[PDB]
RNA sequence: AAACUCCAGUUGACACAAAAUAGACUACGAAAGUGGCUUUAACAUAUCUGAACACACAAUAGCUAAGACCCAAACUGGGAUUAGAUACCCCACUAUGCUUAGCCCUAAACCUCAACAGUUAAAUCAACAAAACUGCUCGCCAGAACACUACGAGCCACAGCUUAAAACUCAAA
């Protein structure tokens, strides 16, 4: 995470693009004349963006930098995006039994209610031998259990010489969902 | 039985704090008590603040009450002290005149076997 | 005389004296040395603030805030605002056992103030509130 | 709290030598235990544990104490060889 | 990382929660338990032994009702870790831990040593634990597993407790 805080005394460039209480521009200068500008002033650092090549940092209050935080927050709640999109993953066997598919299948469920991705591989079982297609068949078995609640992210794929497949599934978008609702309801005034 | 009222009052004037005791002493004869004796332990500052009916104190006047009453009158008398204002604390203990000490011939030594064995 | 570790009591009559101060007058640097943090804040003798600086207040962050020279930097923070209202001499009460509770002490000294007392208020209860359930590492 | 403040636990520091002052304190918070008391109060230690470990650190107590008095006592015939060749 | 930002530090006021140091002590009580202060009441038996069920008790957890609520905290929710993590790690909060009145009647309720009396000479004694035994009495045990189970009965217990088998199986345990 990154604070709106006081940066400190120790800048860690050398070059400072450096901004006013009042957000007058005071354009660059050595990070040793702000050190002198924040002690004359009784001023605080903060950094405002660090994508410009120039750091561009600001002097602030501390009731400022308060007020700053106070408004971040309540924009964060109104607008909470979700960043991060987990990779959960599940490496099953050919001969897995259907009470331990049933398992796994239950918690691939709630995985994409939480709209996670999740990475499935299946590996030749120990003793035994399989043909490609068959291994594919758990897929289908896998998302069959959810059918207009999840779908193909990436299609079922060879990989390692083909000895073991591979896949990943995610939660259906809102359109693809309202499809299915849709194609659902057709079939539903056809019968 | 015998008792002991280690009394802490209110830092007053003379003519307050001897109203205090008058009516301390007083309680406790019209609770059946016997009073035997009165002693000034004289004005100190408390070992901490205390708080007393919506006062703080950091000085008191220390005495004691040396009176014999019956058992059934040292509930009442501790209630009575709660109520009045002019008492910071007050408790009633056994006095410990009453309780003779058992002599002692020395210290006995002790076997360290037994210490790890206990 | 002989040096007395022992403050001197308020109310007796001491010869001792820092800038024509006595003892109940000199103001007090409050250190709150945590595992996490440490917080220095710098009072008058009649509780009037004069000077506060923390690990955080430094632009030290998460793990850096609970290190030496992150107090140190807080003390030397805190010395600054304070001598520039008059402070020379301090007593120091510091509460924690935190990492910050020796160097928050050297930064007030390498900012400009003069210890004369060292204080630990570190709360212990007697009997309180219960911790919470140990690690299990 | 309601107690005065500046005379529980507090040392003076002379000559400004903070450094020694502050080991003295930490000496004094030490030999009272209270140095070893916040820090097992950081997490509650559960009644069985804390018995467990008071009658640990009573009998090495009296372990180390026995262990010392037998070595004292035998090394009053340290000194030289009395009898060197036989 | 999440969480909080009417947040943190100093000072003052402030509990129906919990009881540093003493305690390196080894006490009280039938056991369970009991370690802040004061007071009141108060710790059976002038031979011992004597109950799964009689009589009275019995940690923690838990139930029913009404309260208190600092802190801790199953569960739950969030953060992170992980192949997965219904865990370990972090945060929040509840039942619960407290009080009152009723229940429930369990524990590795364990000095893992039944009560009482006696002995230190015999062989000291499988081993380890905790030196080895005698008298006397009650309780209890008779391969393992099935089994702190089934059925019956009793119980304020109703997902419970107490008592407690058999069949099949094995040559061990
Ligand atoms: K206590
Ligand atoms: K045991
Ligand atoms: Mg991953
Ligand atoms: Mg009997
Ligand atoms: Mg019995
Ligand atoms: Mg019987
Ligand atoms: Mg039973
Ligand atoms: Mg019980
Ligand atoms: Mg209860
Ligand atoms: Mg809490
Ligand atoms: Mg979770
Ligand atoms: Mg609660
Ligand atoms: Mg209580
Ligand atoms: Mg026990
Ligand atoms: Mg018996
Ligand atoms: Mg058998
Ligand atoms: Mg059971
Ligand atoms: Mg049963
Ligand atoms: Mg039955």
């Amino acid at each position: 995470k990154t604070a709106f805080s006081n940066v400190g005394r120790k800048i860690s460039q050398r070059v400072i693009h450096l901004f006013d209480e009042k957000g007058n521009d005071l354009g660059n200068m050595h990070r040793a004349n702000v050190i002198r500008l924040m002690d004359e002033r009784d001023l605080r650092l903060v950094q405002r963006n660090t994508s410009t090549e120039p750091a561009e940092y600001q002097l602030m209050t501390g009731l400022q930098i308060l007020q700053e935080r106070q408004r971040l927050r309540e924009m964060e709640k109104a607008n909470p995006k979700t960043g991060p999109t987990l990779r959960k993953e599940l490496i099953l066997s050919s001969n897995i039994g259907q009470h331990d598919l049933d398992t796994k299948t239950k918690q691939i469920q709630q995985w994409i209610k939480k709209k996670h991705l999740v990475q499935i591989t299946i590996k030749k079982g120990k003793n035994v031998d399989v043909s490609e297609n068959e291994m594919e068949e758990i897929f289908h078995q896998i998302l069959q259990t959810m059918p207009g609640i999840a779908t193909f992210s990436s299609r079922p794929q060879a990989v390692q010489g083909g000895k073991a497949l591979m896949c990943v599934l995610r939660a259906l978008s809102k359109n693809e969902e309202k499809a299915y609702k849709e194609t659902q309801e057709t079939q539903e005034r056809d019968t | 039985p015998r008792y002991e009222l280690a009394l802490i009052l209110k830092a007053m004037q003379r003519p307050e704090t001897a109203a205090t005791l008058k009516r301390t002493i007083e309680a406790l004869m019209d609770r059946g008590a016997i009073v035997r004796d009165l002693e000034n332990l004289g004005e100190r500052a408390l070992p901490y603040r205390i708080s007393a009916h919506s006062q703080q104190h950091n000085r008191g006047g220390y005495f004691l009450v040396d009176f014999y009453a019956p058992t059934a009158a040292v509930e009442s008398m501790v209630e009575h002290l709660s109520r009045d204002i002019d008492v910071i604390r007050g408790n009633i203990v056994k006095h410990p005149l009453t309780q003779e000490l058992k002599e002692c011939e020395g210290i006995v030594p002790v076997p360290l076997a037994e210490k790890l064995y206990s | 005389t002989k040096f007395s570790i022992y403050p001197p009591i308020p109310g007796e009559e001491s010869s001792l004296r820092w800038a024509g101060k006595k003892f109940e007058e000199i103001p007090i640097a409050h250190i709150k040395a945590s595992h996490n943090n440490t917080q220095i804040q710098v009072v008058s003798a009649s509780n009037e603030p004069l000077a506060f600086a923390s690990c955080g207040t430094e632009g030290f962050r998460n793990a850096k805030k609970g290190t030496g020279i992150a107090a140190q930097t807080a003390g030397i923070a805190a010395a600054a605002r304070a001598k520039q209202k008059g402070v020379i001499h301090i007593r120091v009460v510091v509460k924690g056992l935190g990492p910050g509770r020796l160097s928050a002490m050297h930064g007030l000294i390498m900012g400009g103030l003069e210890v004369i007392s060292i204080t630990d208020n570190t709360p212990i209860p007697h009997x309180g509130c219960r911790p919470r359930k140990a690690r299990k590492l | 709290a309601k107690h005065l403040k500046f005379i529980a636990r507090t040392v003076m520091v002379q000559e400004g030598n903070v450094e020694s002052a502050y080991r003295t304190l930490n000496r004094i918070l030490t030999m009272d235990g209270l140095i070893e008391d916040i820090k097992h109060r950081r997490y509650y230690e559960k009644p069985c544990r804390r018995r467990q470990r008071e009658s640990y650190e009573r009998c090495r107590r009296i372990y180390n104490m026995e262990m010392a008095r037998k070595i004292n006592f035998l090394m009053r015939k340290n000194r030289a060889d009395p009898w060197q060749g036989c």
